[PDB]
């Protein structure tokens, strides 16, 4: 039976992987290297990742550009929205910790302060290839998953 | 010219060593493309480049299959590619590592690590510098 | 000797911007022509 | 017998509708000089089915205090009728001969614009109520012009059977003697399933809305095989009728894709402008080539035959 | 009965599709009538919609009327029953029943 | 420490793509600006939106939104 | 100078107005950009097939940062404190002492990477071209903590890079 279960968790990690739908959050210039990735030269879309997705119809949310104060609560209400299973990648300095403005009164240091965070691109901003490896970086960690595994040993 | 086109599609077929090694570079790589090979370094990732192809597609790697004890023949990353090659691939110089060997430095590393976030191997940081304030140690013996 | 970027002596060639968007296909005469044309054969 | 030929129809129009969401993204992604799925499977073959598995699985949302009856019944209604409207297709016989085919398939797909009726009820918002009155105010607008436009072409043909349609189109296609109706009609269908340039919507979740997509996409397709049979009818050979069944095949699939083509290529109409280009320009044309194909068989004798 | 049995399969499959849609696993174990403001344009839509649906119905059987012996009788009303769809679209244009400003 | 500056304050202004972009710019004298007021021309434009869109559709204030090339890293600063 | 982009007015011949009842009713203007959309359709595409080809870059690139040494081994910082002092975003902490011969060497030299901006200051304050921006750019990790660099993980990646930074220097050194 390990053996079924084993490749049944293959199946679904392989299909969740290989289909993963973004909601960008374009909040500042990070979001323009974000365009840079949906454009012809990387094309996203190849690996999958269509340009744009509705919150609840998306799998993963990058939060690309600094988050404000003023804009956290809305940001969290987007993701309270995304059905499950739900990732998020924090493109950038800004959204990592902060960036150039940590220091400032109207700025959350960090969005993981406000969502869980799976992936952490840096950069200021990542260059769009360096995104693209943090999606990619996504994807492996998916393919690690084991969730039906851990169900049958429950 | 549709018979050179298809007379070219079936080259790959054998510029590949055969219908095994082209569907294995079709399934790894998604791209049947045959080059010059350039080099190999000593992880096993090979180096192709084609002059005819449009700036950015002149270049490509073809990943090992294992690469430190990784299985690497599906899980391809981009940080597998060693510091002497990445200048190459990334097109920041014009000559190979076969060609232009680089210094060789004591201290640099012989063997290449790729992106080991998530693994055992990943770093964790912590304060370098030692204790700063020493706190007084009563005495072992009893007097009060 | 100084070396730094320059231009090639002599300058580089002319670089077109103006717009052009070429003038293409027959009258509207011409093609009501042969829309009606088409109906009167498949009339027909 | 007769269930597995509807076995035979339901199934290819799923996997159909499942490579058709492959084929636009690729076309689109050539038109955008980039190249669209090809990583999942080669040439991205595998893409459809690793989207279709990742929606089942997905956790499925609810509007929670909603009609949910009629939640659970929008996409049921979507689902059955899209599937409905292929029985009656001559390709070139159909699973169902219906003496009054082209009725039949007007009648289905007046039923369908219930679907969003429905689910604007069943989301529990004012705003999506809103948005889903506007859809149908949109589509029983082309509603009207598609009826006409298809009454206009049966006074060449002379009956409701698809099949007379082939009949009619043996020495020449319909396209030629109504390229000004078959113009209209195109136009219709593309605001009829919410196409670009006319997908003011864009201007549910995992499996539910999964269903909600295949039953888009399967009318468009459907919508594209009535185009081809309605004015570009294929030459049926009784004793050779895959003959049939390849030609028409490639008429459909070409007429799908310029469905891709044209949203493309093209902005997007305010809702007003969609509106006035229905009712300001189709209605009143349609109405003058309606008379004009009326008289025409009586003024030239070319009545077509009842039988 | 092949209609029907065609009919059944059709919405048969798509609420078996629904059901299954909704009830496959998850693998947790943790716990989980006024007057809309729209306006009145919409309605007159909806309304000019069916009235025009109503003369389509109308037309419908055009294509059996053509094969009649009284052709004269039959065009003069085909055409009248057009007509009339036309006047009745012309006082809606004409009235700024069409205008969405 | 950087180049200190001599004290005074300048209104400087250039023609970037989306309008006029400026900076008044306070110095104390130090190697720090004593005040920098960023002006970008995307702030006038948005207070502009209402002016603009009136007895127009919905539809028309995202065609006015792109005409007016609005980029809220100036406009918020 | 100027120009009019739209001062035009449009001829009212039979023929002027004929041709443009023409593009109205044939659509012959929209049948045109379907042609332009069609031809993009058989250009090759600009994709490149990345991880496999990777985006072009320059020497000046400016990536993850590493900590250089001399060919002897010897650490470049003297911990002079000039890159800490520069960093726009106070990206870097420092603390040093005397070494165990005398050296005038760090005991600390973090650089958060979340607070860094990759403004590439720190490489030209450092008099002695100790602390540089690499080449790599694919270094994004799973977690927070990862991106908060101390002096051991800066030192590994200068000895981990050293062979393309140098080689980046040798071609740029001459520009700055
Ligand atoms: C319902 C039946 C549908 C079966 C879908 C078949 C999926 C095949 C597949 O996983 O692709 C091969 C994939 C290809 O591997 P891959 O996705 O890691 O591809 C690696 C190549 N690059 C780097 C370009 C992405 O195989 C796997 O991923 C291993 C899991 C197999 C899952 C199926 C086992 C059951
Ligand atoms: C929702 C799905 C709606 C279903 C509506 C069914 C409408 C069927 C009408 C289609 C049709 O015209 O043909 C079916 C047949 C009439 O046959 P006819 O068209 O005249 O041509 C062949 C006659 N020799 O007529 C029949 O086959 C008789 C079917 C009677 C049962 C219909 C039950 C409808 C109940 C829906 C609720
Ligand atoms: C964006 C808008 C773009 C425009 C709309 C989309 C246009 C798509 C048009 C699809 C139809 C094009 C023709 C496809 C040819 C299919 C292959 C073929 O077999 O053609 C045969 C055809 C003549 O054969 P046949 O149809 O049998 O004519 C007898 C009349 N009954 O030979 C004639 O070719
Ligand atoms: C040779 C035969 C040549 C016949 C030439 C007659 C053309 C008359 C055209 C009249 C006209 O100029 O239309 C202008 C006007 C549209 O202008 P608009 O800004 O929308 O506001 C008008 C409010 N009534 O339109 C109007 O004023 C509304 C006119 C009524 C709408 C026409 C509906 C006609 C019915 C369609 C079938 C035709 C039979
Ligand atoms: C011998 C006597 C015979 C008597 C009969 C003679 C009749 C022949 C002469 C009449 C020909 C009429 C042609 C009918 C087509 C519809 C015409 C039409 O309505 O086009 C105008 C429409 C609105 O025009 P607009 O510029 O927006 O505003 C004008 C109002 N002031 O603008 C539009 O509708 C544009 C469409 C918008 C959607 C663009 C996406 C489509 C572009 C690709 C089209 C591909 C072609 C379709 C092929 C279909 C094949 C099945
Ligand atoms: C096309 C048919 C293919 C049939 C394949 C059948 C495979 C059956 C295995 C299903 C695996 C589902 O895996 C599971 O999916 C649900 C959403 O649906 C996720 O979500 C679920 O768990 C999380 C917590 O873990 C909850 O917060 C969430 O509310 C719940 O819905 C789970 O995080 C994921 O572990
Ligand atoms: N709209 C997008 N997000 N892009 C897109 N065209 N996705 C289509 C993905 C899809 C949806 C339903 C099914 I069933 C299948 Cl097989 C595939
Ligand atoms: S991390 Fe840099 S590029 Fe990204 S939003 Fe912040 S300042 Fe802009
Ligand atoms: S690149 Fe700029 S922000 Fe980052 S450490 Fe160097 S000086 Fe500081
Ligand atoms: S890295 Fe360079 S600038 Fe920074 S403290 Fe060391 S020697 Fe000084």
């Amino acid at each position: 039976g390990e053996y079924v279960v084993a490749k049944l968790d293959d199946l679904i990690n392989w299909a969740r992987r290989s289909s993963l739908w973004p909601m960008t959050f374009g909040l500042a210039c990070c979001a323009v290297e974000m365009m840079h990735m949906a454009a012809p030269r990387y094309d996203m879309d190849r690996f999958g990742v269509v340009f744009r997705a509705s919150p609840r119809q998306s799998d993963v949310m990058i939060v690309a550009g600094t988050l404000t104060n003023k804009m956290a609560p809305a940001l969290r209400k987007v993701y309270d929205q995304m059905p499950e299973p739900r990732y998020v990648v924090s493109m950038g300095s800004c959204a990592n910790g902060g960036g150039y403005y940590h220091y400032s009164y109207s700025v959350v240091r960090g969005c993981d302060r406000i969502v869980p965070v799976d992936i952490y691109v840096p950069g200021c901003p990542p260059t769009a290839e360096a995104l693209l490896y943090g999606i990619l970086q996504l994807q492996k960690k998916i393919k690690r998953e084991k969730r039906l595994r851990i169900w049958y040993r429950r | 010219e549709l018979l050179q086109v298809l007379k070219r599609g079936l080259q790959q077929v054998s510029g590949h060593g055969g219908l095994r090694g082209y569907l294995r570079v079709l399934f790894r790589a998604n791209d049947v493309r045959v080059g010059t090979l350039v080099g190999e370094d000593k992880y096993g990732n090979k180096y192709y480049e084609d002059n005819k192809q449009f700036f950015g597609r002149h270049r490509w790697v073809i990943y090992t299959t294992e690469m430190n004890g990784k299985n690497t023949f599906w899980d391809v990353d981009g940080s597998m590619v060693p510091p002497e090659w990445h200048r190459w691939l990334h097109c920041m110089t014009d000559d190979p590592p076969t060609v232009k060997p680089p210094t060789a430095r004591k201290f640099i590393w012989t063997n290449h690590k790729f992106n080991l976030s998530g693994t055992p191997q990943q770093y964790v940081p912590y304060s370098t510098t030692r204790k700063k304030i020493q706190e007084w140690v009563p005495p072992s013996t009893p007097y009060k | 000797k100084v070396k730094q970027d320059m231009p090639p002596v002599g300058g580089y060639g002319p670089i077109d911007y103006k717009r052009n968007l070429p003038r293409r296909g027959l009258s509207g005469y011409s093609m009501f022509a042969v829309g009606i044309g088409a109906l009167l054969f498949g009339y027909w | 017998m007769f269930m597995i030929n509807i076995l035979m129809l339901i199934i290819p129009i799923l996997l159909a509708v499942a490579f058709l969401t492959l084929v636009e993204r690729k076309v689109l992604g050539y038109m955008q000089l980039r190249k669209g799925p090809n990583v999942v499977g080669p040439y991205g073959l595998l893409q459809p089915i690793a989207d279709a598995i990742k929606l089942f699985i997905k956790e499925p949302l609810r509007p929670a205090t909603s009609s949910a009856s009629m939640f659970i019944l929008a996409p049921i209604m979507a689902l059955g009728l899209a599937l409905t409207m292929w029985i009656p297709l001559p390709m070139p016989y159909p699973l169902i001969n219906m003496n009054l085919g082209v009725l039949f398939m007007l009648a289905m797909s007046s039923l369908a614009v219930y679907s969003i009726l429905w689910s604007g009820w069943a989301s529990n918002s004012k705003y999506a109520l809103i948005g889903a009155l506007r859809a149908v105010a949109q589509t029983i607008s082309y509603e009207v012009t598609l009826a006409i436009i298809l009454l206009s072409v049966l006074l060449m043909s002379g009956s409701f059977t698809l099949s007379t349609l082939i009949t009619t189109q043996e020495q020449m296609w319909l396209i030629l003697p109504a390229w000004p109706l078959a113009m209209m009609w195109f136009i219709s269908t593309l605001a009829e399933t919410n196409r670009a340039p006319f997908d003011l919507t864009e201007g549910y979740a995992a499996g539910p809305f999964a269903l909600f997509f295949m039953a888009e996409y399967a009318n468009i397709i459907m919508m594209n095989i009535f185009t081809a049979i309605l004015f570009l009818g294929t030459s049926h050979n009784p004793h050779m009728p895959e003959l049939y069944t390849i030609n028409f095949t490639i008429k459909s699939l070409l007429l799908t894709m310029s469905f891709l083509w044209i949203r493309a290529s093209y902005p997007r109409f305010r809702y007003d402008q969609l509106m006035h280009l229905l009712w300001k320009n189709f209605l009143p044309l349609t109405l003058a080539l309606c008379m004009w194909h009326v008289s025409l068989p009586i003024l030239t004798s070319g009545i077509p035959p009842q039988t | 009965m092949n209609l029907m049995l065609a009919l059944l399969t059709n919405f048969t499959l798509a609420t078996l599709l629904v059901i299954i849609a909704f009830w496959l696993p998850q693998l947790n174990v943790y716990s989980e009538s006024a007057r809309l403001p729209f306006s009145m344009k919409f309605f007159l839509v909806a309304i000019t919609f069916l009235l025009f649906d109503l003369e389509i119905a109308l037309l419908l059987p055009l294509p059996w009327a053509s094969q009649t012996a009284n052709l004269n009788t039959m065009l003069t009303m085909a055409l009248f029953l057009i007509i009339l769809l036309a006047v009745s679209l012309a006082y809606e244009w004409t009235q700024k029943g069409l205008e969405w400003t | 420490e950087g180049y200190q500056v001599p004290p005074g304050a300048t209104y400087t202004a250039i023609e970037a793509p989306k309008g006029e972009f400026g900076v008044y710019l306070v110095s104390d004298g130090s190697s720090r600006p004593y005040r920098c007021k960023i002006k970008a021309p995307g702030f006038a434009h948005l207070a502009g939106l209402d002016k603009m869109s009136k007895g127009h559709m919905l539809a028309d204030v995202v065609a006015i939104i792109g005409t007016q090339d609005i980029v809220f890293g100036e406009v918020d600063r | 100078t100027y120009k009019y982009v739209n001062l035009r007015e449009p001829s009212m011949d039979m023929k002027s107005v004929t041709d443009r009842a023409a593009q109205t009713l044939l659509w012959t203007e929209l049948i045109r950009g379907l042609g332009m959309t069609l031809s993009y359709l058989f250009r090759e595409p600009a994709t490149i097939n990345y991880p496999f080809e990777k985006g072009p870059l320059s020497p000046r690139f400016r990536g993850e940062h590493a900590l250089r040494r001399y060919p002897s081994g010897e650490e470049r910082c003297i911990a002079c404190k000039l890159c800490e002092a520069v960093c726009p975003a106070q990206a870097i902490t420092i603390e040093a002492e005397p070494r165990a011969d005398g050296s005038r060497r760090t005991t600390r030299y973090d650089i958060d990477m979340t607070k860094c901006i990759y403004c590439g200051f720190c490489q030209e304050a450092c008099p002695v071209d100790a602390i540089v921006e690499g080449p790599n750019f694919e270094f994004s990790t799973e977690t927070h903590e990862e991106l908060l660099y101390n002096k051991e993980k800066l030192l590994n990646n200068g000895d981990k890079w050293e062979a393309e930074i140098a080689a980046n220097i040798q071609a740029d050194y001459l520009y700055r």
